[PDB]
């Protein structure tokens, strides 16, 4: 509660440390609680040095005495605000480098810093220096690249710019399952035909020649066999050899560069992720506020440019009514932004004819952005409209004590979900007699919960599914849930999902021994 | 000459060594001497191993050491699984150079090697295990008629390579035939020493390689790592330290301003070490730290039993020669605190390998897959000098529902093997089970199997609630005195996982209503036996 940015002199605070804790022990590890300039900090002991001989006359120890002339070396705990200054400041950590300066407002891309740094030191620091001192060092320059994340949050246009960067041919473009073709003869003659002008300009060149980068696209359709490890399906994979065999192995090249790009990162075999084999992996998620704002402010700049832009739009606003919004719903927005604003000045009398009295003042109003956020784009991960909009019929009226009991608990209950550390994930179950309005109250505490996600699972959607049916479609539903910072779910009538009949029963014991395990399993990290 | 340094494959002293010994030794001996005696040449080789160890490097080396052509290569998946009636020419084709010759200049020519990269695949009719075996019986009868069926020949030598030894028909290791055999494995110390001292051998040379980086310590913080993964390491440091010198605008260009003065340095080592570069039979710091979400907290007697017990196991299984194989199962009511002990059990015993078959990544799959993903994880367990697994929850992999009852008998029987079976030779275990239904294992026969059992108990005491309360630190001293007048004479039943919920639920009424709710709580959920 106490935290602040003010700088501290370590100096001092290493003065005052040997003038309070002068001719006592400490050890190794040892926790305590030291004030200066009547502020309170938690000191944990890292190291201990026994001192020099005298003149007259840096072993490590575990536990020792503090005097006047020893010396004290104050560093910041990990994920520590606290600024310090001075002398007694000991620099032991780890960083790696400062990497190039970089300006991602020209090339086009908000949002992605580290993973383009993270890219851009890994597989191309490698490629821009002179052959000379690359041969003196002797390399094999990095020949994979994965990528994995939701769909629409700028893939292909990461790898699209990094091309254009370096001096290279066009990139090719292939399709997974386009390339799953029939029979044999037309599929390893594509195989074939990717890699002739490489092989020629290598060849015609020498170890000269340029970068040749071939972007795939769902390769998880092809080199896909942990697809034949579930409850159906099976399918015989052959083409995954071939890539292999080109990749790596005899007749191997040095100017080429794959990029794969998936959906599903855990339907890949471990064929081909070995080192030698596609090496790096990097996830793209979805933006936050700052990326918003950043993504907005980009692909409004021309307009800015000729003045088309009323003053009253601000964009700042638009990054805090836009939740959890991919980076192409952006740009579908700011499209869909414009035709309102210019659908006005055009009249048509057998004829549509462009208006010449008022076709100046053209300039794009916060009405036209209002009415496109509400009736125009429709997000994807983000809140619905319609789902929790049938489900309560006639209100919630009061009839007594339990509705007021339910509606609080409900409350605590959601808001403990979003204000502790300690317990990420709590569920709760309701329960009553039937006929007595218990699917009705749970979205009515959704719909009051305020989350930017809310889904609901029912089986008014899996009409004469299967159990395997059942099983993806639920696995797909929580999992898509993974990908925001804060998430809601609703599940009605849990005994229709197992059918249970009392002529037996009759359950189904595939669904019961998901469910158990998927009420219990934490978010990746923080959500 | 045997000067194993020099060639680039270091490490492998003894293999090599073996191999030359038996195999190799009749076609150097002069001609005169081999054609007296009329001794024969052994024409195929067999190497299993884990993947990516150098399996390839000592093929092409020993194609090498004697003069001979170019290799040639072919692949498992290839050569089957192509329209019919061609994989029968390929077969065919395969060996005309070596015919040709053969016709032409008779018994003098030279060597022409193959590498049958992945055998255990197309001449293989031990596929129905667990699934279904392949109709691909041609493709082995006519590879064996050609290497020796009714016809002979004196210009040729298989080398397989393989990654599962046991999927081998024994028609392919009739001596005659494939005869000589040999497993490489994991380097030791020494051998990681000597690896990393050949693939940094030119940036030395040319001092670019500053002298502060040490070798003999980086022998030892990599530990389990396979041979291939080395040269990552070294690849990764390389980038790191050389990026530092690409300082450039708009269009990337090199910075020549400082282009000499390119000196790596052990912190790019280290950073490479610690990020990236994740070893295969080495664990991180992922797996076990999902599980242990809050630390352990102190609360009575049972907690330093159960640490001293579990360390008494490790010592053991680490300093005995006569009891290779350990096993311990955990039990106690739900919501007790069960996984959260069991890996801070392992994850002081500094074992180089570590991994956790808990059922949460196995959701929906069929009896078939579950029982070959747990026999993948035990069988990557015993090519470590010393391991230890753990397996959570156990009644959520046999599926036990009480109504039925339900269980899978595809899966106890598998794992009732696997508790009782020894590894190789020389080799180590430990194995940690966790259960919340005692009473069901015991009737199945499971029990019988495991070495020893510790048991695991709730708060049952007015003053380990009030310990317990005061170690997490949430309530003040008016709130702990209110509670204690009351819980003090009383007894209580609750189970430790349940305190924090509770503790949660409570702490978000306004400041005057957090000891009345939290006492009312207590009464339906807790104290109730
Ligand atoms: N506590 C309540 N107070 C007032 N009206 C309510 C209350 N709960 C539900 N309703 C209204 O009664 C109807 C509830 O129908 P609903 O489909 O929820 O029935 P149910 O008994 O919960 O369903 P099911 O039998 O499938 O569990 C809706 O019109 C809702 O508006
Ligand atoms: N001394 C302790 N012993 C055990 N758990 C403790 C202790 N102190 C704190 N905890 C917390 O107790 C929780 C125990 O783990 P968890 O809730 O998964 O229990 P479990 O027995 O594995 O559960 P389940 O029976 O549902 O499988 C962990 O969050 C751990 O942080
Ligand atoms: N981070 C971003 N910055 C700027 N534009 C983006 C970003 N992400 C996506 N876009 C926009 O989305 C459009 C299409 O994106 P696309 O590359 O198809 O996404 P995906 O990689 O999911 O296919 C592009 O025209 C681009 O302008
Ligand atoms: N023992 C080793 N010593 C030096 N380099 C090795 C060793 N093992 C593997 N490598 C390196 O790994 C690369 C590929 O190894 P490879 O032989 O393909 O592994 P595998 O035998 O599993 O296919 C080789 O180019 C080689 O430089
Ligand atoms: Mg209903």
């Amino acid at each position: 509660k106490n935290i602040d940015s003010n700088p501290y002199d370590t100096d001092k605070m290493a003065a005052e440390f040997i003038q309070q804790f002068n001719n006592q022990a400490f050890s190794v590890g040892q926790q305590l609680v030291f004030s200066f300039n009547d502020k309170l900090f938690g000191l944990l002991v890292k190291d201990i040095e026994a001192m020099d001989p005298s003149i007259l006359k840096r072993q490590k120890i575990e536990v020792g005495l503090v005097v006047g002339n020893s010396q004290v070396a104050f560093e910041k705990a990990e994920n520590s605000s606290l600024n310090l200054i001075g002398k007694a400041k000991t620099k032991e950590n780890r960083q790696s480098i400062i990497n190039p300066d970089w300006n991602f407002e020209k090339m086009g891309i908000g949002g992605l810093d580290k993973e383009f740094s993270d890219i851009f030191r890994r597989a191309f620091a490698s490629r821009v220096f002179p052959p000379e001192i690359v041969e003196q060092m002797g390399c094999k320059h990095v020949k994979g690249i994965l990528l994995y994340g939701p769909p629409g949050c700028g893939k292909t246009l990461l790898a699209r710019q990094i091309g254009k960067m370096l001096n290279a041919r066009e990139p090719k473009v292939v399709n997974g399952p386009e390339i799953l073709n029939k029979y044999v003869g037309e599929s390893e003659a594509n195989i074939r035909k990717l890699f002739a002008d490489a092989e020629e300009e290598q060849r015609r060149l020498g170890a000269n020649s340029g970068l040749h980068i071939i972007i795939f696209d769902e390769i998880d359709a092809i080199c896909k066999q942990r697809g034949s490890m579930a409850g159906s399906t099976g399918v015989h994979d052959t083409v995954v050899n071939q890539l292999l065999s080109k990749i790596d192995g005899v007749e191997q090249l040095n100017n080429i560069l794959v990029i794969g790009m998936t959906n599903r990162p855990d339907l890949i075999d471990e064929a081909l992720l070995r080192p030698g084999r596609l090496e790096v992996k990097m996830e793209i998620g979805l933006p936050d506020e700052k990326g918003r704002l950043q993504i907005l402010h980009i692909h409004t700049a021309r307009m800015r440019g000729h003045q088309l832009l009323s003053a009253d739009v601000d964009i700042k606003e638009l990054a805090v009514e836009t939740k959890n919004f991919s980076g192409a719903e952006l740009e579908g927005l700011v499209r869909a932004a414009q035709s309102t604003a210019m659908n006005r000045h055009i009249k048509a009398s057998t004829k549509v004819e462009v208006d010449m009295e008022k076709a100046e003042s053209l300039q794009v109003t916060r009405g036209d952005f209002l009415a496109s956020l509400e009736n125009d784009i429709k997000p994807a991960f983000g809140t619905n409209q319609e789902d929790y909009a049938s489900y309560i019929m006639n209100g919630i009226i009061k009839w007594g004590d339990p509705v007021t009991r339910v509606l609080d608990d409900g409350e605590l209950l959601v808001q403990q979900t979003k204000n502790s550390d300690r317990t990420p994930l709590v569920s709760v179950l309701l329960e009553g007699p039937p006929h007595s309005g218990k699917t009705a109250l749970a979205a009515k505490i959704a719909e009051e919960s305020n989350f930017p996600f809310i889904k609901i699972c029912s089986p008014d959607k899996m009409i004469g599914f299967s159990e395997t049916a059942k099983c993806q479609a639920m696995k797909k539903i929580f999992d898509d849930a993974y990908k925001s910072q804060l998430s809601c779910v609703v599940v009605d009538d849990i005994e229709r999902l197992l059918d249970y009949v009392p002529i037996g029963p009759r359950f189904s014991n595939l669904v019961l021994q998901a469910l158990l395990v998927l009420l219990k399993k934490a978010p990746p990290q923080g959500r | 000459d045997w000067n194993f340094e020099k060639m680039g494959i270091g490490g492998l002293d003894k293999e090599f060594s073996d191999i030359f010994r038996r195999a190799f030794a009749s076609r150097v001996f002069p001609p005169e001497i081999v054609e007296q005696m009329g001794c024969k040449h052994v024409k195929g080789i067999l190497l299993y191993g884990p993947p990516g160890c150098g399996k390839t490097l000592l093929a092409r080396q020993i194609g090498k050491m004697l003069n001979a052509r170019e290799p040639k290569v072919v692949n498992g998946p290839e050569i089957l699984n192509k329209y019919v009636g061609e994989s029968e020419a390929n077969i065919r084709k395969l060996f005309a150079d070596a015919e040709e010759e053969q016709r032409r200049l008779g018994a003098n020519s030279g060597l022409h090697i193959i590498i049958f990269d992945e055998i255990d695949a197309i001449c293989k009719q031990r596929g129905s295990m667990a699934g279904s075996t392949g109709v691909h019986d041609t493709v082995v009868n006519q590879l064996l008629s050609k290497i020796d069926g009714v016809e002979q020949l004196n210009n040729i030598l298989v080398i397989g390579m393989t990654n599962r030894p046991d999927l081998i028909d024994e028609a392919l290791l009739r001596p005659g035939r494939l005869e000589v055999k040999m497993e490489i494995g994991l380097p030791d110390e020494k051998g990681r020493l000597q690896i990393l001292h050949i693939h940094t051998a030119r940036m030395r040379g040319h001092q670019l390689l500053s002298a502060d980086v040490d070798i003999k310590e980086l022998a030892v913080e990599t530990k389990n790592f396979s041979g291939a993964e080395l040269e990552g390491l070294v690849r990764a440091a390389q980038s790191t330290a050389m990026n530092r010198h690409i300082k450039a605008s708009t269009k990337v260009e090199v910075d020549m301003e400082k282009a000499e003065s390119l000196q790596v340095t052990r912190g790019d080592f280290l950073a490479s070490l610690e990020n990236d570069i994740k070893p295969a039979f080495g664990t991180n710091q992922e797996d076990y730290a999902s599980y242990i979400m809050n630390g352990i907290i102190k609360w009575g007697d049972p907690v330093t039993r159960v640490l001293d017990d579990g360390e008494l196991l490790v010592q053991q299984t680490k300093n005995s020669d006569r009891t290779p194989l350990v096993s311990v199962l955990l039990e106690g009511p739900p919501h007790s605190g069960k996984t959260a002990l069991a890996a801070k059990i392992a994850e002081e015993s500094n074992f180089p390998f570590i991994k956790i078959c808990s059922p949460d990544k196995m959701i929906g799959f069929s009896e078939t897959a579950k029982c070959q993903a747990m026999k993948k994880i035990f069988d990557d367990a015993y090519k470590s000098q010393l391991s230890c697994v753990v397996v959570d929850d156990i009644e959520r992999l046999l599926d036990y529902v009480p109504i039925g009852p339900r269980f899978s008998n595809l899966v106890l029987q598998a794992l009732l093997v696997l508790l009782k079976k020894a590894p190789p030779q020389g080799r180590k275990l430990l194995i940690i089970g966790t259960t919340s239904r005692k009473d069901v294992l015991q009737e199945m026969e499971m029990l019988n199997a495991f070495s020893t059992t510790i048991h695991v108990p709730n708060i049952a005491t007015g003053e380990q609630l009030l310990e317990a309360l005061e170690l997490l630190g949430n309530f003040k001293d008016k709130e702990r005195t209110t509670i204690a007048q009351q819980v003090k004479g009383k007894k209580v039943w609750i189970g430790i996982k349940k305190l924090l919920m509770l503790i949660e639920m409570s702490l978000q009424m306004d400041p005057e209503y957090r000891v009345r709710k939290f006492l009312a709580l207590l009464r339906e959920e807790g104290a109730s036996p």
